[PDB]
């Protein structure tokens, strides 16, 4: 039951930095037994996005809530270096997160941001064509949805060379 | 433009320019157009060539190709450019500017040596193999530039005299002579330039005397390019900077008569192949190799056929050797937030009777990615110069040139202690220090060290008990496993060893029967398949295996103490945590091999067995 | 005023100062209305792209006037604003800041390419060097006339173009008075410098490079050498190449960031409130101590008071003393690696070698031909290390030449030095520690307490204690530090009923799986702690209070200190403890007040209690006790 | 997408030649055949020639296009389309392989030819890249095709769209669903 | 590992790619061992009075939900990729030649093998002619050519060759009485490359 | 696409214009093996509501696979079925699009893909 894929549990995992406006109960899979089905109204937790992915975005037994890196500083200067904004492996994926995550905001401006990191793909890949020689180029500032397309391109100029005579 | 013969055209005119247009072999890969394209689009802005096409194409411009190559290697680079933006032209819009590219060269003709680089073999085109040593920063050079003087980007052939005339003549008739020049870098260039180096090889005329070197150019993309202590094959081009015969005589007392200085540039540098010659810092390697790679690493009968890689004329030390070149591999800097950084790579002793082939194992070890021997009196407190030119106090610091590579070395024992100490920490904490001159630069790399040494008095002491070492036991610290050598007698041995190296010593005997053992082979192999294998995996423990072992260092210092109460006085090594620290990184080395990243206590028996060795060693 | 797209885009500049964003914040109390008056404007180029991006890339590919014309436009525009700040007729050129990331580079990474940018460096302050001033223009005047011209005076450094080529003038007219007024005939100010990388990205098969700098007026001097440095700034390349051989480089236009104070902090009255509201929990001490060495048994409760300098007690033109604390001991196997808890976690923090000539704390002063005519001078190795404490290994190994040379200004706490060419003195009051080791190894206690170290027996009164470190176990506690040690081995490493796996959830993440590599909190939350409460950040965040606030004396003090230190000397040189009784001295006394000053700061209680008394002398009864 | 698919497309299309028989061991095909006689053209695909000529039976011609002065001006014409060019059967990028593997036996000039269908393919393939660098806001209802071949195309196939969908999804949502103020997904 | 091991499942895979010595029925047991290891928990708080109906229970609903969809769907790929590949080499050949072991069947796998080999089955009778001729579609590529010679190979084994031969030695040098149909099976699972 | 192909199929079960028999008993046949297949899983606790063919399952929903159309009719805009903007149509065109707004011309064959 999903927008299917391999990584299809890639999905409902994410954890994130949320915080707390009211009491809580009973933990679960944190520290908690028969210790707290009460708790504090304001404490920053982390948690899966499976059981609150169905958690009320107006109603606030949680709160504003956000990862860092999520945080719309660098996000905002990267809607400004949406140019270069560098990415790695620390936030290997960072792509379609908000296809979750950006009604639980309350600040609109999620969507905007990462729709126009992904308009530079529609100008990044002007120099990805070819597949020039050996093993490996360019490999870790990937998320693993341009790895697809990535090593998908690469093959068609890989079979189109095939073409290029009896080759 | 004299259009007779060498003419500045006819090369650019067509020929050179559709050479590669014409270059051709169905499959319809057979050009250098597809490389250049695909090259300039990961902003390399060169390519590779060979200098036996002419063949392929005529017989005229090579033997003037050697002759004035100077003119020639850039006729190569305006053809380039213009046969190129031609396709940079996707349409005529996206040249947004063109660019400067730089040509290569090679070949396998035959590399010649430096005692023959002579007055005849000059401003041509050569080919050679040395070894390199050390070159320079990274300055600076460019091409032309503009002056406000004249406001024109002076353009030059080689790579000064600046005339008298203003330029700012419309000041009426109060003009500005003697040579008014006011250089405008905003409308200057930039290129490379980092003075590569040259040292002699190892066997040709070195014999009777000392090796000489040369000093070396580079212009655009062959810094970043060599790392010392490499093997080259070059192609090079051997050339002068100064000028002058007549009775000009140079300095003060120089120059008899016209004596100017060597040194050459590089057209088209490459490496070598000494089974891997240049396989320490980049891939060329393929997806073949590392299949290879993995399915020998997926073959569970690679360690033990490893246990016979060093001793093809070597009998005998087998329990000795499972873990000799488990040093090579490395474990994992397993680094911490705080300063914790639990060490690295691995260090071993050995001491023994004479005999007993420490020497030639060794040198070895050194053959089989990077690495250096000396032995006492004498790689590295460590270097604080003083610049000959300007009079600066720079640091050439040599464990440097292991930082990631290891080290061998005998003669602990025969060289005195003022120069042990640094060497004595250094592989503890692998930050090499200073504080001498005014500089607190605490450098620091990765190298590990095999230690040989000789006891006085030889098995005496190793018979009854403590005469081991005669300088200190915190160098009995530092190290893991650590072995006797003996050569006890037995004439089953003795026969033994009596053919086993007179098969070996006879006609230079092995060269067809002796690859035909199992999978013991190439030493070659083994330079490319460390360098991978250290270069990426980063092991760490399996749970199960924790308890074990800890529960075993328990017992080992347990049964030391015993040993010590046993004979009522202190009968033990110093149970240390280097020991648990270290067998860890034997575990470490093990997971690095097979590449499985988690690895089990089974895995690590072996471990408990070899250093075993050294525990019952130091048993007495 | 060349190519005149110059003045297009002086009013370029002009339209940033329209509305909310600049007619409201930028322009106006911004330097001069506030009225410190740093010409150097701050601009981030953000918001040029958000006007005009032909002025905002054009700038980073070229600026060869626009900063000219930035300046220009802007002192024309305050020229309306404000003419009360229109006496400074120079350039104003700005700043044209940010923590943006377009490129970024190394000094290695220089290369061949960036001439005519404006771009980033980071490294390491290094060579803070001499001050000259610059000649700006010269306000001459003729009594024989009443005439006073002027001459402005340019080089490339500053900007393009060179003066018409010629010195002062004289007789410029035809033999009229050419009186050169100064004090209107101006002066910047100039300063030049380098960097290093802070190198630990450096392959050490290879040379860590370097750089070169140039600054000027409002920029001058803003850190140490011995501190780590982000920069941003532009290019030029001036020398002949050739043409007359060959070519150099050169950095200018910009702004600074050092990035490891703590004045860099938001710093609000707010942090000492929560400073002072956790400051009454009493039992915080040996929080403190299993706080910076969490990853190691053993002590840092008192290594705190070195790491605090100390107390300053001068008398009415009297003497000074030196205020700090100084100890050392052990054979190898947690000694060697207790040293860099303090090189990468606290600040001023510069160990030394253990091997060391001619600049552990000497300078040597040697030159040739600097830019200016410096005939002798360099620096050290101790002012780095002014007001804190120092590392050492190797310290045994050390000479004996220059354990004289630190005892000095150790027991002086004094400068009064020189290398013979010019008498030199300053307050360096500072600590240090070093490594040890016993000439052999395992012994300090069975045959003699003292002589299994031989040294001289005059620095232990220089020091405070004499002390003890050992390591052997019994049949007992062999398995209680195994399950210690494998506790080190497991909280550190990530990731520690039929079937388990398969959860809800699982490893398959898009962007927090694994940061670096993961760790617990299990049962080190049975010790009920937070890893904010126990971390770095608060914990540095105190520092500077403690160091603000002076704890002086009480008054039960005295007959406390008297009847123990006559006890100390009645009987500890007894009991199996006599040759570690020979340093006894009247110099407990002064150490005793640097502790509870110390302690009086952990907790800034400007005053003494008895449970301090026990504090500072219950360690030192524990040295054997 | 492929190197032979589009033969099966491609390769189908016909010239004329000449054979060495007349009528063979079998006349003619119930078919759009011609009749057979040597020394005369007869028209026939391109699927057999390859057959024929390697089995040794005869000759071929090529078509006209297959030129100079028309792969002459046809470039040059193709500088300045902004969009698209003179379209010589549309597919003779496979044509000109499958004739220039053998026929060049005889074939005359089948070197300057091969050099201009590369200096155009590779022109027209890299216009195929810069298009790319306009297409803003989700023009997803806006393209060319006006005298393109398909050769090209197939090259550029997966990549993009298996992309796009999800790409422009942020903005393909826009003219398909709703929501307050902002922009939606 | 809590909810990943399916790339160490399909990593039985890891050496089969096609020079596969054989296969087998991993990664099922402990981890099905899960799925009534938890629906005493999952269905713990059933219809019960333990809350009364309240917020709490919300997430491990969802706990269950979440832990079966990676179960099932886990599951599906595990089969479904087996099939896959299954079904690619007998596009190399029909159920003459069977797989390399029929041992790697994990036992509800009957089902499936047997399943799609006869859908296909049908979808052959439809297709082919209306009666249904099973249309040789991937293998002997021969155009009229010879009926009965044998030939070389390139070491094949499986030894599945029965069609029409006494013995005729599928491997190298598989040189015996071979007719037309004898050998009509395999052209690219690993022999004829070369003759 | 065993899914909701059924759906559309009890919708009308069309003639052989959409799907074929053959196919239908293929397609059941192998939901069928999927179900009687998992039995071999969990099927004392086989899902408690969701049992047979369920309803989230789904695999070929989706209709918006940007596809490429080739022109073949007026080559003025010839304003014809589809959602979107395709104003400047043509015959020897094409301004791409996606899939859904067209599974009409194509069942007219007014136009063609690529
Ligand atoms: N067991 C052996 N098998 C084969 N060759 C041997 C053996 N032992 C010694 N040799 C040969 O004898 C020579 C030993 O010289 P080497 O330099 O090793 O001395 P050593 O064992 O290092 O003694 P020392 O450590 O005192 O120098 C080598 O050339 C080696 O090839
Ligand atoms: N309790 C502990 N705390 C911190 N580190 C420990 C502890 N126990 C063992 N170790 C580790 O064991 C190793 C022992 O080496 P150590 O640094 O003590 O040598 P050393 O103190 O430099 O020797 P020497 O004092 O002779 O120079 C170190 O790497 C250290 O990190
Ligand atoms: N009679 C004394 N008068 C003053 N101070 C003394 C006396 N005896 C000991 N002290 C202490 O000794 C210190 C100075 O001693 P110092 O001369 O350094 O001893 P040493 O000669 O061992 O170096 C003072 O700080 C003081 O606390």
């Amino acid at each position: 039951p999903n927008y299917y894929s391999i990584e299809d549990i890639f999905v409902t995992q994410e954890k994130v930095e949320c915080r707390v406006n009211t009491k809580l109960q009973r933990m679960g899979f944190l520290d908690s037994g028969a210790e707290s089905d009460d708790l504090e109204p304001g404490r920053t937790v982390n948690l899966p996005l499976w059981y609150i992915k169905e958690l009320k975005v107006n109603n606030a037994y949680f709160t504003v809530a956000v990862p860092d890196i999520y945080r719309n500083v660098h996000k905002a200067v990267c809607e400004a270096e949406t140019t270069h904004i560098e990415l790695g492996r620390l936030h290997p994926y960072f792509y379609e997160f908000g296809r979750y995550l950006t009604p639980y905001d309350r600040n609109h401006v999620i969507g905007r941001i990462i729709f126009e990191t992904l308009r530079q793909r529609v100008r990044h890949l002007l120099d990805i064509s070819k597949s020039d020689g050996q093993a490996a180029k360019a490999e870790h500032r990937l998320d693993n949805i341009e790895a697809k397309l990535h090593e998908a391109g690469v093959r068609t100029n890989s079979q189109y060379i095939e073409w290029l005579q009896m080759t | 433009n004299q259009q007779d013969a060498q003419i500045n055209l006819q090369a650019v005119k067509k020929k050179y320019k559709e050479f590669i247009r014409t270059f051709n072999e169905e499959n319809f890969f057979y050009k250098y157009r597809d490389t250049l394209k695909r090259n300039y689009l990961n902003g390399r802005y060169f390519l590779e060539i060979e200098m036996e096409d002419l063949v392929g194409f005529d017989e005229t411009l090579a033997d003037k190709l050697n002759k004035q190559p100077t003119e020639h290697l850039e006729i190569f680079e305006e053809a380039a450019r213009e046969v190129a933006d031609e396709i940079t032209a996707p349409r005529p819009e996206h040249e947004e500017h063109m660019h400067d590219i730089q040509i290569l060269l090679s070949s396998n003709a035959n590399p010649t040596n430096i005692r023959q680089l002579k007055s005849d073999c000059v401003s041509k085109l050569v080919k050679i193999a040395g070894i390199i040593v050390a070159a320079s920063g990274i300055s600076a050079k460019a091409t032309r530039m503009s002056i406000q003087c004249l406001s024109c980007s002076t353009v030059i052939p080689n790579l000064y005299a600046l005339p008298r005339k203003c330029n700012t003549e419309q000041a009426g008739r109060p003009k500005c002579p003697l040579d008014p020049f006011f250089i405008m870098p905003d409308k200057c260039k930039c290129v490379d330039f980092q003075t590569l180096k040259l040292q002699e090889l190892p066997d040709f005329v070195p014999q009777g005397e000392i090796p000489r070197h040369l000093q070396l150019f580079c212009d655009r993309s062959l810094c970043e390019r060599v790392v010392p202590g490499n093997r080259v094959l070059i192609q090079g081009i051997y050339s002068i900077r100064k000028v002058g015969k007549p009775s000009r005589r140079d300095g003060r007392e120089k120059a008899v008569v016209g004596v100017r200085a060597p040194y050459m540039r590089v057209v088209g540098i490459t490496v070598d192949s000494e089974g891997a010659g240049a396989i320490s810092r980049y891939s060329n390697i393929t997806s073949d190799e590392e299949e290879h790679f993995r399915r020998m690493a997926a073959s569970g009968d690679i360690y033990e056929r490893l246990s016979q890689s060093l001793a093809p004329s070597i009998f005998g030390s087998r329990d000795i050797k499972k873990a000799i070149t488990c040093m090579l591999f490395g474990g994992s800097r397993k680094r911490l937030p705080d300063g914790l950084c639990r060490r690295g790579d691995i260090n071993v002793l050995l001491l023994g009777d004479p005999g007993t082939a420490k020497s030639q194992l060794l040198k070895f070890v050194e053959k089989v990615p990077i690495a250096v021997y000396t032995s006492g009196k004498g790689s590295s407190t460590a270097s604080v110069m003083k610049d000959p030119q300007t009079r600066n106090f720079v640091m050439e610091g040599a464990m440097v040139l292991a930082d990631g590579g290891v080290v061998c070395i005998d003669e602990f024992d025969k060289m005195r202690e003022d120069d042990r100490v640094a060497i004595h920490e250094a592989m503890e904490q692998q930050t090499i220090s200073i504080a001498k001159a005014g500089i607190t630069t605490t450098l620091n790399s990765r190298c590990s060290v095999l230690a040989a040494a000789n006891s006085i008095f030889g098995r005496w002491d190793d018979t009854k008990g403590e005469e081991n070492i005669d300088f200190m036991p915190t160098i009995l610290s530092r190290f893991d496993m650590i072995f006797i050598v003996k050569d006890i007698h037995d004439e089953s041995r003795d026969i033994t060893l009596a053919k086993h190296i007179i098969n070996v010593h006879l006609s230079s005997n092995k060269s067809a029967p002796s690859e035909p053992a199992e999978g013991e082979i190439s030493l070659s192999t083994f330079k490319k398949y460390i360098h991978y294998c250290r270069t990426h995996c980063g092991p760490r423990l399996s749970e199960a295996a924790g308890e074990k072992l800890k529960s075993r260092y328990v017992l080992m210092r347990s049964g030391a103490g015993q040993q010590e109460k046993a004979s009522d006085k202190r009968l033990s090594i110093p149970i240390t945590v280097r020991q648990l620290e270290a067998v860890i990184r034997i575990s470490e080395s093990l997971a690095k091999i097979r590449l499985q990243p988690f690895a089990t206590d089974e895995h690590v028996n072996e471990a408990l067995r070899l250093f075993q060795v050294s525990t019952l060693d130091a048993a007495m | 005023e060349g190519e005149q797209f110059i003045k297009d885009i002086q009013r370029e500049y002009v339209d940033f100062l329209d509305d909310e964003e600049d007619q409201g914040i930028y322009a106006g109390h911004v330097k001069d209305m506030i009225a410190e008056k740093s010409k150097r404007l701050i601009v981030n180029v953000n918001d040029l792209k958000r006007k005009n991006p032909q002025r905002a890339l054009g700038l980073l590919s070229n600026a060869a006037d626009e900063q000219l014309a930035f300046g220009r436009a802007l002192k024309e525009y305050a020229s309306t604003v404000d003419p009360g700040y229109a006496k400074m007729h120079e350039d104003l050129f700005v700043g044209f800041e940010g923590c943006f990331g377009n490129r970024h580079v190394t000094p290695r990474s220089l290369t061949s390419i960036y001439l005519g940018n404006m771009v980033c460096v980071e490294g390491i302050v290094t060579k803070v060097s001499l001050i000259r001033p610059k000649v700006v223009r010269s306000v001459h005047y003729c009594p024989n006339t009443r005439k006073v011209m002027e001459r402005k005076y340019t080089d490339l450094t500053s900007f393009e173009a060179v003066p018409s080529g010629a010195a002062y003038p004289t007789k410029d007219e035809d033999g009229n008075l050419l009186e050169t007024e100064y004090g209107l005939s101006v002066y910047k100010d100039h300063q030049t410098l380098t960097i290093q990388e802070m190198p630990e990205k450096a392959p050490a098969g290879q040379l860590p490079r370097s750089v070169d700098i140039v600054c000027d007026d409002d920029l001058v001097d803003r850190c140490k050498p011995g501190d780590r440095v982000q920069i941003v700034g532009s290019y030029r390349c001036l020398p002949g190449k050739r043409g007359s051989g060959t070519f150099r480089t050169v950095l200018l236009a910009n702004n600074i960031s050092l990035l490891s104070k703590e004045s860099n902090l938001d710093i609000s009255r707010e942090d000492i409130m929560l400073c002072k509201k956790l400051a009454k929990n009493n039992d915080i001490f040996e929080l403190l101590s299993k706080s910076l060495a969490p990853s190691i048994g053993h002590v840092k409760q008192a290594i705190l008071c070195l790491l605090l300098g100390g107390v300053e007690k001068i008398l009415p033109n009297g003497t000074r003393l030196r205020g700090d604390i100084n100890v050392l001991l052990g054979d190898p196997s947690a000694k060697s690696q207790l040293l860099r808890y303090v090189l990468n976690t606290a600040p001023r923090a510069i160990p030394t070698t253990g091997r060391g000539s001619s600049g552990v704390g000497l300078t040597a002063a040697v030159t040739t031909d600097q830019e200016t005519g410096e005939r002798r001078l360099e620096a050290g190795a101790m002012v780095l290390a002014d007001r804190g404490v120092v590392c050492i290994d190797e310290f045994d190994k050390m000479s004996d030449i220059d354990r004289t040379a630190i005892h000095e200004v150790m027991e002086q706490g004094r400068v009064t030095i020189s290398k013979a060419g010019i008498h030199a003195s300053l307050n360096a009051r500072c600590s240090v520690l070093a490594a040890a080791n016993p000439v052999y190894g395992r012994y300090d206690q069975y045959k003699t307490p003292m002589e299994n170290i031989g040294l001289q027996d005059s620095l232990l009164s220089r020091f405070d204690l004499l002390f003890v470190m050992l390591d052997v176990i019994d049949s007992d506690v062999d398995q209680m530090i195994s399950d210690h040690v494998v506790r080190m081995h497991r909280y550190r490493n990530p990731k520690e009923a039929d079937s388990l796996s398969f959860v809800s959830s699982s490893e398959e993440k898009k962007d927090t799986e694994v940061y670096e590599k993961y760790d617990a909190l299990l049962h080190g939350k049975s010790r009920q702690r937070h890893e904010k409460i126990l971390s770095v950040e608060f914990m540095r965040k105190y520092i500077h209070i403690a160091k603000c606030m002076k704890p002086k004396l009480g008054e039960q003090a005295c007959e406390a200190i008297a009847n123990e230190y006559s006890r100390l000397r009645s009987q500890e040189a007894v009991e199996t403890d006599v040759a570690r009784t020979q340093p006894i001295t009247a110099r407990t006394l002064e150490t005793l007040i640097r502790l509870s000053t110390a302690h009086a700061r952990a907790r800034m209680s400007k005053s003494v209690t008895i449970d301090d008394a026990h504090a500072a002398i219950e360690l030192v009864q524990f040295a054997y006790f | 997408m492929d190197p032979s698919i589009i033969e099966f497309i491609g390769e189908k299309c016909m010239i004329s030649i000449i054979p060495n028989f007349s009528n063979e061991p079998l006349h003619l095909i119930y078919g759009p055949v011609g009749p057979f006689r040597a020394g005369f053209p007869v028209f026939v695909p391109l699927w057999m020639a390859t057959h024929l000529r390697k089995q040794q039976k005869c000759r071929i011609v090529p078509p006209e296009w297959m030129d100079m002065d028309i792969l002459e001006e046809i470039k040059e014409e193709e500088k300045r389309s902004k969009f698209f060019t003179k379209m010589p059967c549309e597919h003779y990028m496979v044509v000109a392989q499958l004739v220039m593997s053998t026929a060049p036996d005889d074939v005359p000039r089948c070197e300057e030819l091969r050099t201009v269908i590369k200096d155009i393919f590779d022109i027209r393939e890299s216009k195929l890249r810069t298009s790319i660098d306009a297409f803003i806001k989700g023009e997803g209802t806006y393209a060319k095709l006006d005298n393109l071949t398909l050769l090209e195309i197939h090259s550029v196939r997966p990549i993009l769209p298996y992309s796009l969908d999800h790409i422009a999804r942020y903005q393909r949502t826009a003219t398909a669903s709703q929501r307050d103020t902002s922009m939606l997904s | 590992m809590f909810g990943e091991k399916a790339f160490d499942l399909l990593k039985e895979l890891e050496r089969s790619s096609q020079t596969i010595p054989a296969f087998d029925d991993d990664g099922v047991r402990q981890v099905l061992e899960e799925i009534k290891a938890i629906f005493e928990e999952n269905v713990a708080q059933a219809s019960s009075y333990n809350a009364s109906g309240d917020r709490s229970l919300w997430p491990l609903l969802n706990f269950r939900h979440a832990a079966l969809q990676r179960n099932k769907r886990c599951l599906l790929a595990y089969l479904y990729e087996r099939c896959r590949r299954i079904k690619a080499l007998r596009w190399e050949f029909g159920p003459i030649i069977p797989g390399d072991i029929k041992q790697a069947l994990c036992e509800p796998e009957v089902t499936f093998f047997n399943n799609y080999s006869k859908s296909l089955a049908a979808y052959m009778c439809s297709a082919g002619y209306n009666q249904g001729l099973p249309i040789d579609l991937t293998n002997n590529l021969r155009p009229p050519k010879s009926l009965y010679i044998e030939v070389r190979c390139m070491e094949d084994y499986g030894k599945f060759e029965l069609d029409d031969g006494e013995v005729i030695h599928l491997k190298k040098n598989s040189q015996h009485y071979l007719p037309r149909a004898q050998v009509e099976s395999l052209v690219r699972q690993g022999i004829l490359h070369h003759i | 696409f065993t899914q909701h192909i059924l759906n559309q199929e009890e919708s009308r079960e069309p003639d052989d214009k959409r799907l074929s028999p053959e196919e239908t008993k293929f397609a059941q046949e192998f939901a069928s093996n999927v179900d009687e297949y998992f039995h071999k899983v969990a099927t004392q606790y086989m899902p408690n509501q969701q049992r047979g063919e369920a309803e989230q399952r789904i695999v070929t929903p989706n209709l918006m696979s940007h596809v490429f159309l080739k022109a073949n009719v007026a080559v003025p805009a010839v304003i014809v079925g589809v959602d979107d903007e395709e104003v400047d149509m043509a015959a020897g065109s094409q301004h791409i699009i996606p899939y859904q707004l067209v599974a009409d011309l194509i069942q007219n064959n007014q136009a063609q893909l690529i």
